[PDB]
């Protein structure tokens, strides 16, 4: 996709992540953990269901039309009836082909996008306390126990708490 | 400085392939088929009013052929016309056949209104051994075979019906074609015959045509059926010097005609669906269908493709 996160600098997805589309995987002194991120997951799901709803109902409520099957050829009038219908079918098939290609292109960019927005959000929370390792991971330059990790995940992490420790670990 | 936090996304073991503008096989975590390619093996009698012609096609139902009695009074959204319907009456044709069939189908009902036509001296209710109704010689119960008087007299017919109602009327009449000059005279005496039906704004003149024709259920003769529409304020004149298959009355026409006809052998079942194809009803929320261009009701749009998958998830990159 356009942002180069999914199938990009994030090498692969996590089969273990079963209660969300996006999430956090960490390692600290006391262990490891994987948790879903609700906000980014919901943002992607909302946009895709939005597409589904606009799609799964326009309306084509048709009754009396024209004859479309013929036993024997009749000439001029039958040629036109056949040609009208054949023309209609090709145009609608074309619409259907293009719609799905456009929708799918966009859906892939949307989800790549939401992955990148989450990465950028966490990046901004961390400020000067962490460095991008290049694969969707931050190296955190201070001790960060399970409550610290959770504070990052729920958006209450306060970088000023750890900044002196982090700066000292980064640059010396 | 050494703890690590990684941001990522889900994956599954095996996803679904979809198309984009650039790639025709991209694997995504979930996808949704947009082309309905399965139909029910029956037609749903609900929510649309379906009327089964059974052994009668809609033209024979309008004419009142034997066995077509169940169609009297019948009202429909969609008339289901069976491919194995069969003529059970006097061999006929309609010169503008599809146009009459279209009008009947679209009108959506068989509401017949009886009128008495005071035919001077000619005999009425002429019947035929080709139109048996329980072995009794009979005829189209919406038509009246007029022949000679027994005193060998078929004089000029001249009766008018005025439409002063609040609905347009459909009159279906016919012209009989004998196979030799003899029959012409043993039926209508005069030779040639002829019928001329007119309105204030229209008119139609028919010459009967006499000659050898193939045998259709034991006969060489034919009837040619015609129709006239009489608006409110208009009226209709029947003139005959022979060969008129006169009408018994007129069909009621709805001002707004919203119905149609579906020709298929598919049985009528118990399901609920507002979309019917000649292959059966569709029960679906998909926007497209590849089952048949012949489709009636509230339907997905017909397309050529057998499958079109919409991505409903991100790219699938497992491990
Ligand atoms: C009957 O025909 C005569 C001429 O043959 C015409 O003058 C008359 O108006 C017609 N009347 C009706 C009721 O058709
Ligand atoms: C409709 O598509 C299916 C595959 O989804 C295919 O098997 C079937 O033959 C198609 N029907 C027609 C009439 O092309």
């Amino acid at each position: 996709g356009l942002f180069g996160a999914i199938a990009g600098f994030i090498e692969n997805g996590w089969q273990g992540l079963i209660d969300g589309w996006y999430g956090f995987r960490h390692q600290n002194a006391e262990g490891t953990g994987t948790a879903a991120d609700l906000k980014s997951t919901q943002a992607a799901i909302d946009q895709i269901n939005g597409k589904l709803n606009r799609l799964i109902e326009k309306t084509n409520d048709k009754y009396h039309q024209i004859e479309k099957e013929f036993e024997q050829v009749e000439g001029r009038i039958q040629d036109l009836e056949k040609y009208v219908e054949d023309t209609k079918i090709d145009l609608w098939s074309y619409n259907a082909e293009l719609l799905v290609a456009l929708e799918n292109q966009h859906t892939i960019d949307v989800t790549d996008s939401e992955m990148n927005k989450l990465f950028e959000r966490v990046r901004r929370q961390l400020r000067e306390n962490a460095e991008d390792k290049g694969n969707g991971c931050f190296e955190i330059f201070h001790k960060c126990d399970n409550n610290c990790i959770e504070s990052i995940r729920n958006g209450t992490y306060d970088h000023d708490i750890y900044r002196d420790e982090a700066i000292n670990n980064r640059f010396q | 400085g050494n703890p690590v936090i990684c941001m990522g996304h889900h994956a599954v073991a095996n996803g679904t392939m979809v198309k984009t503008l650039a790639d025709d096989q991209v694997e995504v975590v979930t996808a949704q088929e947009l082309v309905e390619s399965q139909n029910l093996p029956e037609l749903c009698p609900s929510p649309l009013r379906l009327v089964d012609g059974q052994t009668c096609d809609i033209i024979n139902g309008a004419l009142g052929s034997p066995g077509c009695d169940h169609l009297n009074g019948a009202e429909w959204d969609v008339f289901i016309e069976r491919p194995n319907a069969v003529d059970t009456c006097y061999p006929f044709d309609v010169p503008e056949y599809q146009s009459l069939r279209s009008i009947l189908a679209n009108n959506g009902k068989f509401e017949f209104i009886a009128e008495e036509f005071q035919w001077n001296t000619v005999k009425q209710n002429g019947k035929s051994g080709a139109c048996k109704r329980a072995n009794v010689n009979d005829f189209f119960n919406r038509l009246n075979w007029l022949v000679k008087s027994d005193g060998n007299a078929y004089p000029l017919q001249n009766l008018t019906k005025i439409n002063n109602g609040d609905y347009a009327r459909l009159y279906i009449w016919g012209v009989h074609h004998p196979s030799t000059d003899t029959e012409q005279t043993n039926l209508y005496k005069n030779n040639p015959g002829g019928v001329t039906v007119s309105t204030k704004t229209s008119q139609t003149s028919v010459v009967p045509n006499i000659g050898s024709r193939p045998l259709v259920r034991g006969l060489s003769g034919r009837v040619s059926f015609y129709w006239t529409i009489v608006e409110p304020g208009d009226l209709i004149v029947f003139n005959t010097i022979g060969n008129l298959i006169a009408p018994r009355g007129h069909y009621k026409l709805n001002n707004q005609k919203k119905s149609t006809i579906l020709n298929t052998a598919i049985p009528i079942g118990s399901c609920v669906s507002k979309c019917h194809t000649d292959k059966g009803s569709l029960s679906t929320t998909k926007p497209f269908q590849n089952i048949s261009r012949i489709a009636v009701g509230d339907c997905p749009r017909y397309v050529k493709q057998g499958s079109l998958k919409l991505a409903t998830g991100m790219r699938n990159i497992p491990e």
